[PDB]
């Protein structure tokens, strides 16, 4: 489960620097797109922080 | 003639039916950006050497 946290972390900063990228090619849309799978992958992650809080 | 054309119309469709493919392209078209900025940032250090 530690496992999972780090892969789904590393992800959310993919798709941040996906966002910024998306930012500095004036596409907005993109960013925001790339936001809400950032947003899905730290909240995932808090999921998996409570699962191994647990374990 | 027309009959033919109607028929000619199925390649023009056709066509629309590769725009669609494309259309996921659009969304995977983001690694292009990075893919054209690299090949010009080798070209001007080639250009300065």
């Amino acid at each position: 489960t530690e496992q999972r946290l780090n892969q789904d972390t590393q992800e959310a900063k993919k798709w941040e620097d996906r966002a910024k990228l998306a930012l500095t090619n004036g596409e907005e849309n993109l960013a925001r797109e790339a936001l809400a799978r950032k947003k899905s992958l730290t909240d995932t992650a808090a999921a998996y922080q409570t699962q191994l809080a647990q374990q | 003639f027309e009959r033919m054309e109607n028929k000619v119309l199925d390649m023009e469709a056709t066509s629309q039916a590769a725009g669609e493919l494309a259309g996921f392209g659009i969304e995977n078209q983001f690694a292009q950006l990075e893919a054209s900025s690299g090949v010009e940032d080798e070209l001007a250090a080639l250009k300065a050497s």
